[PDB]
RNA sequence: UCUAAGCGCGCACCCCGCCUCGCGCCCCGCCCGGCCGCGCGCCCCAGCCCCGUGCCCCGUCGCCGAGCGGCCCCCGCCCGGG
RNA sequence: CUUCGAUGUCGGCUCUUCCUACCGUCCGCGCGCACCGGCGCGGAAGCGUCGGAUUGUUCACCCGUUCAAGGGAUCGUGAGCU
RNA sequence: CGGAACGGCGUCGGCCGGUCCCGACA
């Protein structure tokens, strides 16, 4: 609308099914609610995901699969997103994923010694 | 809603011994789907009911899509009045995908089952000769859009459990 | 408490509604800005046709239909629960609605609905009136007192901004291991 | 009342076209009356 | 009691698994917090519950076994089965094995 | 991609920003403010051209941008020169006194069909009614919103009304002779 | 071009006032007592100015106060005359 | 179809609500609308829709008047009456 | 959003035609 479009080489975020937080370059663009999309570097396979599917990340990324991949092997697109807030939680979100119900626990109990601990520091510091 | 190649013929009789092998080209979700097409299409065209018939092959073709390819398909459909014929250009990375989508469109607006749709053909019409301006605004590469529907990351707060501090920003 | 500026007057009472049954109690504030989706004219006509059904013999036995928004909402929220079986009347009573944020639950940490709000739901263009309005043209008499004392909070709570970014600046500046565990240690929560 | 301003009233009073079912006023050009759900009856009258 | 110090992940017990025309009570629908999808309700699978009857002050100890939904509610089944004055109230799953 | 837009040139006078949909045209007759929250928008600046460009018009969205567009250029036009609409009152036997009451912000109706009641028409701000010296039974009404004069001129015509009777033969009142769009 | 976006005017109708009733609640007086909690920027979504988070532990070890709310809290008849 | 080990059955009176497919009045609009007056619309149920001669009569018809629409509620209304 | 014969410039999707660098008296 005033900034970022649907347009080939866009880094975009896959929302939905299984590509769960995988990101990959749009290359061309089937019909206003779909997009093909191809990640190289990332495991996302050439596909159609609909435009729901897929939140648009900002960096555009200066563009077959090996193609693809010998431009981003140039392109530096991909770890600036990375270094971006989006990125940096989503590393910090795939960390979350892979947590199971002991290591759910320890979290519990860490965090709550952060929600005494800024409600300690805070009246000190008033 | 996949691509299958059915080859059929009339039973070998006495009178004319060995019948010429048809070929057509039914999409369809499964084989059993395709084959009962290909035997509405034989009975209605060639005079010619399974139960007097054999089916020798029902290949299933499928091809990988590395491209998007524009396609044309022409159909025929009945309505609530009778029935009509239908040029609905679709693009699509594979045949068997254009037409999954060419169903849900004609289902979606002309409401028509797939029982009373006939595709009479479809093709790979080229990007010069495209007919429909839907489909003619993606055949030239420009094609920048911002994204129709930002709104769709409230999916995103049924699983943040809908108890978020601020309203998200788009 | 889940404040109602700009979400829906259904949807909201519909995520409500499994908290109060759940068991969790909710106070809901600034209700006069929630949305009723359609123009007004119809919605405000669809409310004047409700406010027709009343009892023929005795409208005092009637459906009693009210008019302030803080009541049209929890009507609304009393239809998704079984309001008259014991575990219903435990909840609607657990449930605390506030035309406007009064003092009473000014001070309370306020969270929003993303979901039901209008923004995220109706497309542009659909068209949609406030219970506010609708309450004033029902037969609401209390619009302007709950706007004058909202906007006065309003500005006592922009003084207060300035003060409060000072007081957690201070916190923050003093950051002298759960930091660099719970949300950094193969965590990354 | 001089012609000028004989010819100000008739341009906003005698020159549109009532439809034969609507019988509310339309422009001189009309295709459909506004306020008789289309229609593509209309008439005008004449003092 | 045995319970004191364990350190406890969340949980609200809705209702009976039922039918709209016939109620289970061998069986109660525990809504966790933090399992948000039918996959998700693997990690609680199988683990201890406990829900204090306010009244009693026993922790009236469970075991949960099947999710409920593709959202995750997990089925549970109480050592003895809840009195129904509980529906709607709090069941603490333990993180603690013990 | 489909869209629909239509690019304005500034004339050099105006100096209009838009900033979220609102706009304000900055010229020598005055400021002239319009809220463009009602429909989708992505007008833009930049160079000396406006232009609406509204996105994926499905059906009714193709029409707002030549009309957003229109309020811009009348917005232009109007603190560049201003709009005059000039109404002319059309009697027979009874004749119509009307003055301007206030600072040129009210005009006041009498003996129109000798009616005793006297209708007074306040004026929208800005739109100053002034007796007419070039032709006489004229009443020019100069502002820079068009908006603004109209309604008011609508208002001027709607105050004077045959009770009932064919408005045919009994005509009068008073209806706009011509907008001008210069010499306000 | 009346309408699509807006925008004006607008009905013995309608909704509110006046008016009748009014559960409860407020203030004062008498007494002035107990109990309970712990928590706020706003605005906007076609600028959305950095978006797409956070909390996620109401007993789990939290509970002092301060300060803001709540919550209970209290008040004769008979008997003559109207 | 329900009622025959019983649903009081005609009209009037008295009284209460209702419905618009609105006769007058309210707001427009159209005329073969000059004016008066008529006539056709669309929104409209707020108020008005009477007093009498004959007849058990609902109806009918006539005479008046501020000129007088249509119906419904177990053919509203018999432990209300006549 | 019981319902018809019928209308509709509400909005999408077709079909059968044509005119249109010769620009749809100039």
């Amino acid at each position: 609308s005033y900034h970022r479009f649907v347009e080939a080489g866009r880094l975009v975020y896959l929302g939905d099914g299984p590509d769960k937080g995988k990101l990959a370059v749009i290359v061309d663009i089937l019909s206003t609610a779909a997009v093909l999309i191809d990640g190289p570097t990332t495991g996302v396979k050439r596909q159609v995901v609909s435009l729901r599917w897929a939140m648009l990340t900002d960096q555009v990324i200066n563009i077959t699969t090996e193609q693809l991949k010998k431009e981003i092997e140039a392109s530096p697109a991909i770890d600036t997103f990375m270094n971006s807030v989006w990125g940096k939680k989503i590393q910090q979100q795939r960390l979350r994923a892979k947590a199971t119900f002991e290591d759910m626990g320890k979290i519990a109990k860490l965090r709550r010694e952060r929600k005494m601990a800024m409600k300690r520091i805070a009246m000190s510091i008033k | 809603m996949q691509k299958y190649i059915v080859y059929g013929r009339r039973l070998p009789s006495e009178k004319f011994p060995e019948p010429e092998v048809f070929r057509m080209t039914i999409y369809a979700p499964n084989e059993i789907v395709a084959k009962s097409r290909f035997w509405y299409h034989l009975k209605s065209l060639k005079k010619i009911k399974r139960t007097h018939g054999e089916i020798l092959d029902c290949q299933h073709i499928e091809e990988n899509g590395d491209f998007v390819k524009n396609f044309g398909v022409l159909l025929r459909y009945r309505s609530r009045v009778g029935q009509h014929n239908m040029y609905r250009e679709v693009r699509e990375t594979t045949s068997a995908r254009a037409m999954d989508k060419v169903y849900s469109e004609m289902a979606g607006q002309c409401r028509a089952r797939y029982h009373d749709i006939q595709i009479i053909n479809v093709k790979e019409v080229a990007d010069e000769d495209v007919r429909r301006e839907k489909v003619a605004m993606f055949t030239q590469k420009g094609v920048r859009f911002p994204h129709p529907c930002p709104y769709v990351h409230v999916k995103r707060a049924a699983r943040t459990a809908r108890f978020q501090d601020r309203a998200p920003h788009v | 408490v889940i404040d109602c500026k700009g979400h829906i007057l259904g949807r909201l009472s519909a995520i409500v509604a499994k908290e109060l049954l759940h068991g969790h109690e909710v106070a809901l504030v600034r209700c006069e800005k929630a949305i009723i989706s359609g123009a007004f004219r119809d919605v405000k006509a669809h409310y004047l046709k409700k406010m027709h059904k009343r009892t023929n013999f005795n409208h005092l036995r009637g459906p009693f239909h009210f008019r302030a928004p803080a009541e049209i909402v929890r009507r609304t929220i009393r239809g998704m629960i079984p309001y008259k079986t014991v575990r219903g009347s435990d909840a609607m009573s657990r449930l605390r609605v506030y035309d406007g944020i009064p003092p009473c639950c000014a001070r309370y940490k306020r969270v929003v609905c993303p979901s039901a709000m209008a923004y995220l739901c109706l497309r542009p263009e659909r068209r949609r009136c406030e219970v506010g309005r609708v309450a004033h043209e029902i037969g609401w008499q209390h619009a302007a007192d709950v706007e004058r004392y909202e906007k006065r909070r309003l500005e006592e709570c922009d003084k207060w901004y300035q003060d409060k970014i000072q007081i957690d600046k201070k916190i923050a500046e003093a950051a002298e291991l759960q930091r660099i565990n719970a949300e950094l240690a193969k965590y990354g929560y | 009342m001089e012609p000028t301003l004989i010819n100000l009233a008739r341009e906003y009073n005698q020159n549109m076209m009532i439809c034969r079912h609507c019988y509310a006023r339309n422009p001189l050009r009309a295709t459909n009356c506004r306020r008789c759900r289309g229609t593509n009856l209309r008439k005008k009258k004449l003092s | 009691e045995e319970i004191k110090g364990k350190t406890f992940l969340p949980a609200i017990f809705v209702g009976y698994q039922r039918s709209r025309a016939k109620q289970r009570e061998n069986v109660a629908l525990v809504k966790v917090s933090g399992i948000y999808t039918r996959a998700e309700t693997d990690k609680v699978l199988g683990r201890l519950i406990a829900i204090i009857h306010s009244k009693s002050g026993k922790p009236i100890f469970g075991k949960i076994c099947r999710p409920h939904g593709n959202s995750g509610m997990v089925r549970a089944r109480f050592y003895t089965n809840l009195p129904g004055q509980l529906m709607g109230h709090k069941v603490r799953v333990f993180y603690d094995n013990i | 991609p489909l869209c629909s837009s239509m690019t304005i040139k500034v004339p050099t006078d105006v100096e209009c920003t838009i900033n979220k949909r609102v706009v304000t045209v900055k010229g020598k007759k005055g400021t002239l403010v319009r809220d463009f929250s009602h429909a989708p928008l992505d007008i833009t600046h930049a160079n000396d051209t406006i232009s609406v460009a509204v996105w994926f018009p499905r059906g009714k969205r193709n029409a707002l941008p030549r009309t957003i567009c229109s309020h811009i250029e009348n917005m232009f036009k109007g603190v560049t020169y201003g709009f005059e609409y000039k109404m002319r009152l059309a009697y027979a036997h009874f004749p119509i006194a009307a003055t301007v009451v206030d600072n040129n912000k009210a005009i006041e109706i009498r003996n129109f069909m000798h009616q005793i009641k006297t209708r007074r028409i306040e004026c929208l701000p800005g739109v100053t009614i002034a007796m007419s010296t070039n032709v006489k039974d004229e009443l020019i009404l100069r502002g820079i919103s068009i908006e603004d004069v109209s309604h008011t001129a609508a208002r001027i015509h709607e105050s004077l009304k045959v009770p009932n009777k064919d408005l045919r033969k009994f005509l009068d009142g008073c209806y706009v002779s011509s907008r001008g769009l210069q010499e306000q």
